[PDB]
DNA sequence: TTTTTTTTTAAAAAATATT
DNA sequence: ATTTTTTTTTAAATATTTTTTAAAAAAAA
DNA sequence: TAAAAAAAAAT
């Protein structure tokens, strides 16, 4: 989660933001974290605050939200890799220290607000201690093996899953929200894929190509521009925001250029700082093979699913039974072939 | 510096309202030797080449190379206050911000100046190779208007076969199926309506028909639409604007 | 089966009638030629189309087959053709598809267009031997336009049959409607021409939503054979003159 | 009550003028005429009818009646009368109903239609005779162009008078419009007669979308007369032939 | 042939079930 | 008076349905 | 995992 990245790729390059629809992905395959829409889906998707509590006492709410996703995400033509989440390393173990004492602070408030009755800011409060578990991971990989969408499982990060296999040519695209996908080193990558989208908030289409030759810098750099930033692995120079990072690696491009010429007494440099780790945990990441895994987008059994979801999910079964007629008559068509890899560009045109 | 005198301006206006259904922005490249405007779909599917040439117009004494950012849809908007007989005279002033669109009535009674706003467009100009096409057919332009138009109640799809007979325009759907056939004819007595075929090899491709759809707007220029097909090259929809130049759409196949 | 049918405007004018009123049909496909008792989407108006056999060029056909088919679907290929194409209906003895051919009027653009169908059958209503007391031969484009006034005012118009012409009175929200028409002096054969026979009186009170979707058969024929008694609903017919003829039926209210 | 028109398609055009700002009408017919004063439902406009009674093939009226008439039920029913109808209007003195006979002139079709009136006290806000600086006489499918023309470009028009002509301006968020016409003093009389009566240059702020609602008048008359001067509402005149008059009063922004 | 109109679909509003 | 960063807080859909704005398409003047 | 908004030293 790099703090100010969006923005400043926002305000500096709106050229290489190539802000779009999702009409305009045909045939691309797309490696998506999983854990981000389980999460905008335990959290979005209520029951008024009650996360679709099923008949039988598990949650079915996040099921029912990438299942619609999948669903209307196959109906623009766009291929689904749902890259799942893995093992975080020790470098992150900082930033599960917030979201533990976040979530215990949200706890704490949730028991404070339960006792006052004000049921919007208890709503609030059950949303903000949404915790991923074993269990809805499993049972979305799942429904991912029964709706014949491929999944991979990453080993330490799904951002960095995604950008590998955006690196290796294996997907077209990262569809995160978390913009760590620019620093894992994906070239492309799309922001808020959403089924329900027409013009509200639609597709922020990142290229990192285009920003490490409008700024004139390498990856390295970028990722070091990303460590003043401040991610979540290791920490940032108190004071430095986003164009005083820009500016100091602008004019300065590696790091020990950037920690000698500073002042402790302005600019300090914090303790048990671990830059050069996470500049090789950007640069070289625990990542499993993306040429080794295989992408197939098998065609999904419809009344077993229909049978999975009403008996122990419980869901409709028209409903269900429509989801994967859509799906069925999405793969039944021939694919749409793009302009581009058949012209091939001269020169863009200035106004 | 730019000025373009355009007499016969109907022909203008039915580019305009061709490219709004299509495109919403784009830049178009005018210089000297006449206007352009090489600009490419949202969904980057479909090409539009444009050409006026400066032969069309009556009076074009444009200096040098200048790109404007234009709403497409704001700019049929603009071009939608003029009749099919006006002069519409294009204009742009020096570090062109506006567009000044002068629509001079022919019975010199009414003239309407509409200098409209621009934008900021970085788009990028494809490179076209002039190469030959294996299936260049040469129908009427109301004719494929009309098999696009009953085709796209099938299904989202026609699979254009070539043929020795001639050119066949099968679509299915939900509906079921549709087939049109087009024979090549040259006993007609007007050249409009005589389907020519040069035929090099027999090639079966498929194309989208929102895009298709898209295209037969621009049938009020003339009646004449070049089909020309490859294998996996895409098709190109080219319509003769009236002495000046082409409206060749480019549609990437299935 | 191969039924063409050089005025393909005619089964257009017929898909064109019948897409707003029917949705699934069935075809009862004889050898004396096409015929029709389909019923509309609500239980109100019973629709009698016959296509006789002479009307078409080359009529053939092999067994009583029934067809189910979807009207809007069908009303969407026929929506292909051209006002002028010659069409040729193909139905295969085996598969359920029904071929249609539009063949250009110079046979240029051949364009042959297979369907898909459904499995629809319904039971059979045939005509229940109508009197035919009061026969209103009277323009069809004037009702369509008396339908299209009375269905401004209210859901109601009210017939009267008399010597001296009819009336068609409407009253509602608006106010009240009345429309008399008369006779016509000069002999003319189609346009402008008003009637009318006289038994019985009658006086009768129709809907006007379910006329308004009986006088969309307007390009079909030039003039409505308007029929009805004392408690028989309303035959709205619609005689073509190459072939058979579009029998509309209507429940008083 | 008894206006007849030999022609109702005047009436029928008068109709689908003030069906589209007024909702609720005052009919406050007369001896001298059939007049209406009345004003829209978003209280910016008014709306002067003046139909003389020489213009009416036969008119009686004696009592001077002040009914409230409905607009968009009776441009309905205008709706459905025919485009050459002998339109005979009617009220009794004791009843409430608004009468109306459409008789066809060749064609045997005579139809009536009553009405309900509802009760219509509203007050008259007439406007004073004064001496207007820009009288310019241009065609009204001339102005429908132009309100059509700029209509696109805001909800805002500025309108300026000259020696050279009237000069029809519009700005907003996609262009600036600006449409200059030209005196005319052609002796042929083509399809344009713009003439000016220039007497102070004036400069005011219109809006569009009243202004197209203000230009449905159009099929009225060829020619529409904007007198205006600086501070005073826009007059726009569609003088009927020999029949009356229809003026429009905006104020400007 | 083009108007304007009238009508019929294809985008947003706008909560409610989705459970 | 900016310029810039860093503190709190606020958030994370989907579909079907009905009910609406906007754009067309026949079917006539 | 995102953003806006406001407080507050840097500017």
């Amino acid at each position: 989660g790099i703090q100010g990245l969006a923005k400043l790729i926002a305000d500096v390059a709106p050229s290489a933001i190539r802000e779009n629809d999702i009409k305009s992905y045909f045939g691309r395959k797309v490696a998506i974290d999983a854990s981000m829409s389980i999460y905008q889906f335990l959290i979005a998707v209520r029951q008024g605050g009650d996360v679709l509590q099923n008949e039988e006492g598990e949650t079915t709410s996040h099921l029912m939200g990438m299942f619609y996703r999948t669903i209307r995400m196959m109906e623009n033509g766009i291929k689904p890799v749902y890259v799942f989440d893995g093992k975080p390393p020790q470098l992150k173990s900082g930033e599960l220290a917030k979201r533990s004492e976040r979530r215990a602070e949200a706890e704490k408030q949730l028991q404070q607000a339960q006792a006052a009755g004000a049921e919007q800011e208890v709503e609030k409060f059950t949303k903000r201690l949404v915790k991923v578990t074993k269990q809805h991971n499993d049972e979305c990989k799942h429904l991912l093996s029964l709706m014949g969408i491929p999944y991979l499982d990453a080993p330490s990060e799904a951002e960095a899953s995604c950008a590998a296999l955006v690196k290796a040519g294996k997907v077209y695209a990262a569809a995160t929200e978390d913009m760590d996908c620019l620093t894992f080193g994906s070239p492309v990558l799309m922001r808020h894929l959403t089924a329900s989208e027409a013009k509200k908030l639609p597709i922020q289409e990142f290229h990192l190509s285009r920003i490490l030759q409008e700024l004139g810098l390498n990856q390295e750099q970028f990722v070091d521009l990303c460590i003043l930033l401040g991610s979540d692995y290791c920490e940032s120079i108190r004071g430095i925001g986003p164009k005083r990072a820009v500016d100091l690696i602008q004019k300065h491009k590696s790091i020990e250029e950037i920690v000698r010429r500073l002042d402790p007494n302005k600019y300090p440099v914090p303790e048990n700082w671990l830059h050069k780790e996470a500049h090789q945990l950007f640069l070289e990441p625990e990542v499993l093979d993306p040429e080794s895994v295989e992408l197939k987008w098998s065609e999904p059994n419809e009344e077993e699913l229909i049978k999975f979801m009403c008996g122990e999910k419980q869901f409709s079964e028209e409903r269900i039974r429509s989801g994967v007629k859509r799906l069925s008559k999405s793969r039944q068509g021939s694919t749409q072939g793009r302009l581009d890899d058949f012209f091939k560009v001269t020169g863009s045109l200035s106004s | 510096m730019f000025e373009a005198r355009l007499v016969q301006g109907s022909i203008l206006k039915k580019v305009l309202e061709a490219l709004k259904d299509l495109i919403n922005e784009a830049c178009w490249d005018i210089s000297s030797s006449g206007v352009n405007l090489q600009s490419m779909d949202s969904s980057h599917v479909s090409l539009v080449q444009l050409t006026l040439r400066s032969e069309g117009f009556d009076t074009y004494r444009c200096d040098r190379n200048l790109a404007m950012g234009v709403n497409l849809t704001s700019m049929s908007k603009i071009l939608k206050c003029a009749g099919n007989e006006d002069i519409i005279t294009l204009r742009a002033e020096d570090n062109a911000d506006t567009l000044a669109l002068v629509f001079e009535a022919p019975n010199q009674e009414k003239v309407s100046d509409y200098e409209m706003k621009l934008m900021d467009l970085d788009v990028e100009q494809l490179g076209i190779p002039e190469q030959e096409y294996s299936c260049v057919v040469k129908m009427p332009s109301g004719e494929f208007a009309r098999i696009c138009r009953d085709l796209s109640h099938i299904g989202d799809a026609v699979v254009i076969s070539c043929a020795k007979d001639g050119v066949k325009f099968s679509a299915s759907g939900e509906l079921g199926n549709g087939n049109i056939k087009l024979s090549q004819t040259s006993n007609v007595d007007k050249e409009e309506e005589a389907v020519t075929i040069e035929m090099n090899e027999p090639v079966q491709l498929t194309f989208a028909l929102r895009y298709l759809n898209f295209f037969t707007k621009a049938t009020p220029l003339s009646s004449t639409v070049t089909l020309s097909m490859s294998a996996d090259v895409p098709l190109v929809v080219e319509y003769k604007i009236a002495d000046m130049g082409h409206l060749k759409y480019y549609l990437a196949p299935k």
